[PDB]
């Protein structure tokens, strides 16, 4: 129950993915692709090749990896699951977040969809599975903010995959507990346990009737299950390493499999010996999405740990251990921004020297929350030595690179232990007093808040688009807003109840 | 720890029935001394009165004989039908003759830890013919005894010396050590015959490998005999032809129990590697292995009443094992395992053979289990403490008339 | 032959006899040095080796009962370092016969990258449960611990806190596997710890299941050579005995006395099952030798 203040150093848009992509959704009515990014940002793209700039809009509200997304209500509504222990309801057409569900106690790892009744299911590391009626989530208001909760009991370990059939009658959970578990979503009754796999299961598929099941597992095997006989039918072993993604055609005859070994095959379930290597991606495959616009699948979208999202056409697929691939160059390529992978705080505890996936070293400023200059592909260790400062300043913040952008975290334990003189820091009579870097930063983050009125500190200003985050330690996100959005009426009403006491002291009382 | 009293399967909820429990009349737990294992034998007397089922079990020195009522309330434990007390060597195994069995006479032979075998008629208590009483045929303890399928007089016994002996009720044993003459030499086994003009009782001496022969089991048809020894070799023979049909080496250790499938196409085997091993008869190859026990396996048995052979339904088998870990396991053999598409070739590696997982794995006793019998209405288990537990099948607990 | 039990010397005699009958070990002993002199005497008072142990190690200076596993582990590594120090004028023959290697693997559940951390061992300390076998106790030794919830593992490849699985698995099989059954476990109270008299069965043949698939000859066959039995109902209030196999016949060494015994009589040294906490004549240290 310890509140922490956090903010991200980034550009205003960041219209490309700053990290890898966990899930993919596809709206064929509008020809739009949805990418769930490991940078907490869901982006709407355009698969129509007549355009050259596929970017449409960015849906950002999550504060941690967005692990899975589901598109419902003929593309109107989008449901997202993320590592910030939240499940958010979105308006997929306009592109803004509608509601936030905080029932999970850990990473929400996967979602499941049932179109015939508009039912979505959320599950993750908290070992829990919740069932949500989509039509009741879209009608959530400030007065009627609660909703009936229906959860399934069963799993003995963390859940990594979840799948429902189209009818809304079979739901299967895959888990680091190697056994698959099946329920009836209407009565919540346990139907069967499917034993066989020897490792975690990250991929699950069900046919429309809910009678067969495809499962990809980290043991390197794909198993076709019979829910009628309650047993395994066939076991395909076309990969070397852990299978993580699965897709199937409309006839449930061919399975498209991907995973850690960067290979992507199209195997026939009836005859496994006919395997067709589609392509060998550059990064491990996390999620795949078939193009469902023809009797055979024309193309398939692939998401990897890299920030780029590719599309591979399967034109010559019916005419073809397969060492020769079908495709080498993708049909479409959605570009990806680089990810900051290494970070080093300097001795003055104000400037940060980073290095991204393109081996580009950059010089940042934590106090002003700005990028000073890009330094290109220079040596990273030697630049740290060349930027050495003969001074000691205590630690007053922490940095994490899970989103690939710079995320700074402030904690009450050591936020204010940063007394630095103003002259040598870079400010002006020239009185040169001792300034507290931590307390001076909290006043600039809440600069547009009318309760903290001089406008700011004077000495500096953080970017207005800087997202400020209030949360709990290893905990749930409490409230999120931009720096400029502190002046909104209902947004300032939340700042009266969400901001902890130790932040109110430095910003309002001028306690220092 | 607390023992389980029920378990669920796809068929339904199996429930333990304590009011159907059989043990000593005093009901004090038999001390789990090294001693010899408590065994159970059943027999039906043509169910002429509906109470045609008879139960026999041994507990250390005592050997009881009651009327088995199945899922109904057990018979009065204080009033047995027959009771035998052995001050000398102790009983270790027994079996009824299901053919020559009626309400007036029932043939029951009992093995002992001295090597002796004794024919007993418990319902009349009249006859008592001892076999190998002088310990001249073999001095080691007997392990498994059973009548020959379809015979009325012949029966086969197996001892810890790694030998088997065929007897006859009508014959008499020698006053001296019998002299043998060779009949058939084979791969790691030998069969001899008694060289005697007079009809000596040891009809033939069947030497089976090294180490102690832990158990043998005839095929359901009768034609074949499956033997397991302490050296870890499962040897199945043709009983009429007297020659080797197939062999199988355990992963390690040595095979304690063995049994046949109802149709006789498969054989499962428990041993000292905490593993049950499924073996195909027609192909003479290992098809599966099961890891679900914390200690050695004691008894394995197929369940004919939950087995679907042939069909357009798929072929599926059901068999159980009980181990020295006081746990009961149930296993399913399905077509994905049956029909998939120190030598290791006749002892495949762990990667070359499927690895089964049990449907259930429940602790059902405080002591090591030694009995697992599948009946029409119930499952029968027993521990070293001498409690014969009865597990009612789903729907077989109550009848309505 | 037999060794003289001067009093509380059982745990030194028991392992000494058990150590001898290791045919590869008794061979290369021909060339501390007090043990090589006592080995040549057999091929019997051990006063030259007993008194040398009291002055060498201060832990064994008292005249009380002690742990055979503590002396077995100390005796092996003490002979190993003097062999390595005398070889200055790296793989000693003491390590070539007894030293195995197990790796502590850490596996991130998201990216599935495995990092290793090897550990060399002479004895394999394995925990004990009631009504189990050594092959199941080895499975319990190689169980998979999961780091999750508030104790997530930071993965450098993922740049975030993810779930992870720690797991121990033998990497290199030793020529002679020494299985120490941890029967002496803390009492969880201020009272002296008790002796676990659980029935742990052990076969004569043995193969290991908890082997890393990276090795080649991981499923080699083993054979029981010797086993150090321990009588008594307490941690330091008992007596050590040794079952052992010179040739086909099995021998029993109770201190000075020697007696031949059948192989089926080992069943009495598995352990109690009624849990009456009696003598509990049970096996404590097991010696398995490779076939090839
Ligand atoms: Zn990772």
């Amino acid at each position: 129950r310890k509140v922490q203040v956090s903010y991200v150093i980034r550009d205003e848009v960041e219209k490309y993915n700053r990290n890898g992509v966990n899930a993919l959704q596809l709206d064929p009515a509008l020809n739009r692709l949805f990418t769930a990014g490991r940078d907490s940002i869901i982006r709407i793209w355009s698969v129509n090749q007549h355009k050259q700039d596929p970017y449409i809009a960015s849906m950002e509200h999550h504060t941690d990896w967005v692990n899975d997304i589901v598109l419902c209500c003929n593309g109107k509504t989008l449901i997202s699951a993320s590592s910030d222990t939240t499940v958010k309801v979105w308006n997929a057409h306009k592109g803004f977040c509608m509601s936030t569900l905080r029932t999970h106690k850990d990473y929400v790892k996967a979602l499941a969809y049932a179109k015939d009744k508009e039912l979505v299911a959320s599950a993750g590391l908290d070992r829990q599975i919740f069932l949500w009626d989509v039509n009741t989530l879209t009608a959530l208001t400030a007065s009627n903010n609660t909703v009936t909760t229906s959860s399934l009991s069963g799993n003995k370990d963390s859940i990594y995959s979840l799948a429902m059939n189209q009818l809304g009658t079979i739901i299967v959970s895959g888990s680091t507990e190697k056994v698959l578990r099946v329920w009836d979503p209407r009565t919540c009754a346990k139907l069967m346990k499917l034993k066989g796999h020897t490792d975690n299961v990250k991929a699950l598929l069900l046919n429309r009737d809910g009678t067969q099941c495809l499962s990809g597992s980290s043991d390197g095997t794909i198993r076709l299950w019979s829910l009628g006989q309650q047993r395994c039918i066939a076991t395909y072993r076309v990969h070397d390493e852990g299978v993580w993604a699965l897709q199937v055609n409309d006839a449930f005859t061919h399975v498209y499999s991907g995973g850690r070994d960067r290979k992507i095959y199209c195997t026939d379930l009836r005859n496994p010996d006919i395997r067709v290597l589609i392509c060998e991606e550059k990064a491990p495959v996390l999620k795949m999405e078939l193009d469902r616009s023809a009797d055979p699948p024309p193309a398939i979208w692939v998401a990897t740990t890299k920030s780029t999202v590719n599309k591979w056409t399967l034109k010559g697929i019916h005419n073809f251990n397969p060492i020769t691939p079908l495709c080498t160059q993708p049909d479409q390529v959605i570009k990806g921004g680089a990810s900051i992978i290494q970070c080093h705080i300097l001795n003055d505890k104000r400037h940060i020297l980073t290095k991204d996936t393109n081996n580009n070293v950059a010089y940042w400023d934590v106090l002003k929350a700005c990028k000073v200059e890009d330094l290109g592909k220079v040596d990273f260790e030697d630049e740290i030595k060349k930027r050495f400062k003969m001074v000691y300043v205590p630690n007053w913040f922490s940095v994490d690179l899970k989103t690939g952008m710079l995320t700074i975290t402030l904690d009450e334990s050591d936020c204010f232990a940063a007394w630095v003189s103003a002259k040598d820091a870079g400010f002006s009579d020239g009185s040169d007093p001792k300034l507290n870097l931590g307390g001076l930063l909290l006043q600039a983050l809440l600069e547009y808040w009318p309760r903290t009125h001089q406008k700011g500190n004077g000495y500096f200003q953080v970017p207005p688009h800087t997202p400020v985050i209030f949360g709990e330690a290893g905990g749930r996100t409490l409230f999120r807003l931009l720096c400029r959005d502190s002046g909104g009426e209902t947004e300032s009403m939340l700042l009266n109840e969400t901001v902890p006491q130790w932040v109110i002291d430095i910003t309002v009382d001028k306690n220092m | 720890n607390e023992i389980k009293t029920q378990f669920t399967t796809r068929e339904g909820l199996y429930k333990l029935l304590p009011h159907s429990e059989y043990s000593r009349p005093n009901r004090v737990p038999f001390n789990s001394q090294g001693s010899n294992p408590v065994r159970v034998s059943f027999v039906n007397l043509n169910d002429q009165s509906g109470n045609g089922d008879r139960l026999c079990f041994n507990v250390g020195r005592e050997l009881y004989f009651y009327i088995y009522k199945g899922v109904r309330k057990a018979a009065d434990l204080s009033k047995p039908i027959d009771k035998r007390i052995y001050k000398g060597t102790q009983p270790t195994c027994h079996d009824f003759n299901h053919l020559t069995a009626t309400a007036e006479s029932v043939s029951l032979l009992v093995g002992f830890s001295a090597g002796q075998v004794q024919l007993i008629d418990p319902i009349k208590k009249e006859t008592s013919k001892l076999f190998n009483e002088e310990r001249l045929i073999d001095k080691s303890r007997v392990t498994c005894v059973k009548w020959v399928p379809g015979s009325e007089s012949l029966f086969l016994v197996a001892h810890s010396s790694g030998n088997m002996y065929l007897y006859n009720v009508e014959h008499t044993c020698g006053t001296t050590a019998p002299h043998y003459q060779l009949l058939k030499q084979g791969e790691s086994f030998a069969v001899h015959t008694c060289k005697s003009k007079s009809t000596r009782n040891p009809l033939l001496k069947w030497t089976v490998g090294e180490g102690a022969l832990n158990e043998f089991a005839f095929s359901p048809d009768g034609k074949f005999l499956a033997c397991v020894s302490q050296d870890g070799f499962l040897r199945v023979f043709n009983f009429d032809s007297v020659e080797l049909h197939g062999t199988m080496k355990s992963y390690f250790g040595g095979l304690l129990c063995v049994c046949w499938s109802p149709d006789g196409k498969y054989i499962v085997t428990g041993g000292e590697d905490d593993l049950v091993t499924v073996w195909s008869f027609v192909d003479c190859r290992v098809i599966a292995r099961g890891h679900g026990h914390k200690s050695w396996v004691s008894v394995v048995a197929f369940d004919p009443y939950t087995t679907s052979g042939g069909g357009s339904v798929s072929v599926t088998y059901r068999f159980g094992s009980v181990g020295q870990d006081t746990q009961l396991c149930l296993w399913d053999l399905t077509e994905d395992i049956l029909f998939p598409h120190l030598g290791t070739p006749l002892c495949p590696r762990m990667e070359d053979v499927p690895l089964l997982e049990p449907l259930i794995c429940k602790k059902i006793a405080h002591e090591r289990l030694t009995v697992l019998i599948f009946l029409e209405d119930c499952i029968v288990t027993a521990c070293q403490e001498g409690f014969i537990c009865t597990w009612g099948r789903p729907g077989k607990v109550v009848s309505f008339n | 032959f037999g060794l003289v039990n001067f009093g509380n010397t059982c745990y030194c005699n028991s392992v000494l006899q058990a150590l001898y009958f290791c045919r590869p070990f008794r061979e290369n002993v021909l060339a501390l040095t007090c043990l090589a002199d006592l080995f040549h005497s057999i091929a019997i008072p051990p006063k030259k080796f007993i008194s040398r142990l009291r002055k060498e190690n201060d832990l064994f200076d008292n005249y009380m009962q002690q742990d055979a596993h503590e002396f077995l582990n100390y005796l092996l590594n003490t002979i190993a370092d003097i062999l390595q120090e005398e070889k200055k004028q790296e793989l000693t023959w003491v390590h070539e016969i007894f030293q195995g290697t197990l790796t502590n693997e850490t596996r991130c559940l998201n990216c599935e990258t495995v990092s290793s951390k090897d550990e060399d061992f002479l004895d394999l300390s394995v925990d004990v449960e009631q009504n189990t076998s050594i092959t199941h106790c080895l499975r319990d030794f190689s169980n998979t611990e999961t780091l999750c919830s508030e104790q997530k593992y930071y993965c450098e490849t993922c740049c975030s806190k993810q779930e992870a699985q720690k797991r121990m698995r033998v990497k290199k099989l030793p020529m002679i596997l020494a299985l120490h059954l941890k029967r002496f476990k803390y009492m969880e109270q201020l009272h002296r710890y008790t002796k676990l008299s659980y029935r742990v069965v052990f076969p004569l043949e043995l193969r290991l299941f908890n082997t890393s698939s990276d090795a080649v000859n991981l499923d080699r066959m083993y054979d029981l050579v010797a086993v150090v039995v321990h009588c008594g109902s307490g941690p330091n209030r008992g007596h050590y005995i040794t079952i052992v196999k010179s040739h086909g016949f099995w021998l029993l060494f109770d201190d000075d006395i020697v007696e031949k015994i059948d192989a089926q009589a080992i069943e009495e040294f598995y352990g109690l099952t009624s849990d009456i906490s009696k003598n509990s004549e049970s096996g404590y240290i097991l010696f398995y030798q490779s076939r090839e």
